[PDB]
RNA sequence: UAAGGUGAUAUGAACCGUUAUAACCGGCGAUUUCCGAAUGGGGAAACCCAGUGUGUUUCGACACACUAUCAUUAACUGAAUCCAUAGGUUAAUGAGGCGAACCGGGGGAACUGAAACAUCUAAGUACCCCGAGGAAAAGAAAUCAACCGAGAUUCCCCCAG
RNA sequence: AGGGUGACAGCCCCGUACACAAAAAUGCACAUGCUGUGAGCUCGAUGAGUAGGGCGGGACACGUGGUAUCCUGUCUGAAUA
RNA sequence: UUUUGUAUAAUGGGUCAGCGACUUAUAUUCUGUAGCAAGGUUAACCGAAUAGGGGAGCCGAAGGGAAACCGAGUCUUAACUGGGCGUUAAGUUGCAGGGUAUAGACCCGAAACCCGGUGAUCUAGCCAUGGGCAGGUUGAAGGUUGGGUAACACUAACUGGAGGACCGAACCGACUAAUGUUGAAAAAUUAGCGGAUGACUUGUGGCUGGGGGUGAAAGGCCAAUCAAACCGGGAGAUAGCU
RNA sequence: GUUUAUUAAAAACACAGCACUGUGCAAACACGAAAGUGGACGUAUACGGUGUGACGCCUGCCCGGUGCCGGAAGGUUAAU
RNA sequence: UUGAGCCUUGAUGGAAGUGUGGACGCCAGUCUGCAUGGCUUUAAUGUUUGAUGUUCUAACGUUGACCCGUAAUCCGGGUUGCGGACAGUGUCUGGUGGGUAGUUUGACUGGGGCGGUC
RNA sequence: AGCUUGACUGCGAGCGUGACGGCGCGAGCAGGUGCGAAAGCAGGUCAUAGUGAUCCGGUGGUUCUGAAUGGAAGGGCCAUC
């Protein structure tokens, strides 16, 4: 699914409207990626479906926390 | 995304400087081959010891 | 608790009981074929076939028990790659399916109304989905007030069509 | 109260008011035992990819309207008593 | 019943019996009636539960002006000889009724639109695996042997056995007619007719799903249903019409 | 040969043949929010789409309109 | 190669001898320098920043090859070649868009349409 | 033909005409003005066609309103598109 691993990030649903506000339903949905992420705590890649932002926060947090997270969730990876 | 080196490398090479790189940059090739990392504001003062 | 009982259509047969093991009622047990989440594999539901363990003074073949998957944890194992991982076996736990409404959440119509019809309405309704509880949700002010003050949330009547 | 009994029963029957009863299993309260859990004082700490903003929508009675406020798909991004 | 008008040859009714259409709630206003009266009445809630408590509040006793504001006046204008709206009559809460509002709002009736499901046991096409075509004709390429060429060409016999080839049963079709039309039959019977080794025909099983399928194309077929299947739902859709 | 099962079997559809056009392969194209699958275990003598319709003799003029192909200039033009 | 600011390589509120091209100089200075003599336009070095072109690999693609999970044409991991900041995707955005959807398309009228009328 | 701005501002007894929205006629009062010696006349044209509701919005004016308070936005009112 097109779910973000770090923020949870999904699909969301809204409108379109036209000029003459016309409703058509249509969803946003995330910027996701995939990624090959290093991190030599680890001595290893790993692939995170991630959106920018996804990334935004692992540059900031790093990583490893986010890593914590996930692992402490659940999240396969 | 400021970092901290480590090894000399391009035009911003010395061992132990406050750059400011592109993000892009840093977190695909710097850090995974180890020639710089993030400066934490904790890694702000190993390397502003020395 | 008891003088009468062996459910009904439903007689009959053969019985059982009367001072306490007749029946009947309640509490707790026992047994509980096969299918069905079905869980050993399969399958046209109620059937076909197994691996391994047990079982026979008639120790063959049959009968029984266990063997699904996922999760967590542990143990033992263990590639490309030596380390290490992925992978693999076992084990302990828990999950799975069903169910009236109420509840929270993900999605979400059109008829219709506008005396037509696009905005707007119907309406976050109907419906699909996921989840949970005895209730759910909400909740301990980055709230209101208006210089006076109030003091979480929830529900009822007002404020007011 | 009510039902039944060969027609309409306070006194025929079963009940009703009222007073009583639990060997066992259980709901609920307390009281403790066992397990798991933390209490207390001193000195600290005070929730950033967040608030806010741009773009697009959605929510607020409120249709973008002079539109505060809330939510966020997208790109951004503080102060810190 | 509907109509300007119906014995009408205009509608509806074979007959009987039973059922079958102006309701309910909440607002608002008017009439009646009752209580009290410049006052009337409480809502939730408490409750010794139709009581009693609770006056939060609502209506009225003041109007005029968009408003500030003024007030038996006020607004208009610089200002009214003025003018507009007001100042003189009582209100309010129950209970019954007439209207209206919101609701299915007097009852039955669409063709349709949206949502979730069930259908390729009919039929369309396709996939896989099996089966069928009595009997009789025609005589393609090729071959052989003579003739014939310098050798080929060419030619005669004989041989060979081609084809969405021929005639014709099974089998598959459906051109004509009559019959049948409350059938024997919701599409057949009888006599004739077409194809019949092929783009043939057939048994079993599979796949394709509804604005979707499939279609040698007719809008054909998708279970006697098709210019958007069927079942349930929104649902009492809406019906200025009957 | 096919067709309106059930009022139309035909001059309709199909057909071999013809032409234009697309497609260099992870093809165009189609089903599909996607993964994927068909096209094809094919590869331009292939595949899709469109028109025409055995064969014979042939297929003339018009690119102004609409469409398509090409066009690194300039004018106008979105978010930003 | 190249657009544009502040720092920078440009200018402002040992005398005199030998004295020669250029100056947007309406319309050409025997004047200055070459060895020697008691806080900018005419443009270019360090930057923060666009446009174009080359090169690189390190995100990203690989429906090339080989390796392992593994007797597996799925997936993953790994090595490698190819491609490479392109491609693709998200948000935003101009174009196109009967491929698909919802709808509109007046009334009068000596029937209706056409005409005419409002 | 001369001079001129009465094609004036506030009002309006009383009427006509419309289902209504509306439209029309009007002496007179107040302020200020023109022509006339003056009485006077003038609130457009000999009269009856020359036209468009509301909404939304623009402009100018306006101490009337101003979501704690002062302002401002926005609104109202007057004029006009
Ligand atoms: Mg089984
Ligand atoms: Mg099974
Ligand atoms: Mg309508
Ligand atoms: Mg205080
Ligand atoms: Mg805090
Ligand atoms: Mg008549
Ligand atoms: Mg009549
Ligand atoms: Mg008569
Ligand atoms: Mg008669
Ligand atoms: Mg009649
Ligand atoms: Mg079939
Ligand atoms: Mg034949
Ligand atoms: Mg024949
Ligand atoms: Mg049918
Ligand atoms: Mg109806
Ligand atoms: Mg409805
Ligand atoms: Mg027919
Ligand atoms: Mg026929
Ligand atoms: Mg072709
Ligand atoms: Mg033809
Ligand atoms: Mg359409
Ligand atoms: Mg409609
Ligand atoms: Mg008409
Ligand atoms: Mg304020």
């Amino acid at each position: 699914s097109r779910v973000c691993q770090v923020t949870g990030k999904r699909p969301v649903t809204g409108n379109n409207r036209s000029h003459a506000l016309n409703a058509t339903k249509r969803r946003f949905l995330p910027n996701l990626h995939s990624h090959r992420f290093w991190v030599e705590s680890e001595k290893r890649f790993v692939t995170l479906r991630v959106s920018a932002k996804g990334m935004r926060v692992i540059d900031k947090k790093g990583i490893d926390t986010v890593l914590a997270e996930l692992r402490a969730r659940g999240e396969k990876y | 995304m400021q970092v901290i080196l480590l090894d000399k490398v391009a035009n911003l090479g010395s061992l132990g400087d406050q750059v400011n790189v592109k993000a892009g940059y840093a977190r695909n090739f710097l850090v995974p081959q180890g020639k710089a990392v993030p400066a934490t504001k904790k890694n702000i003062e190993f390397f502003e010891a020395r």
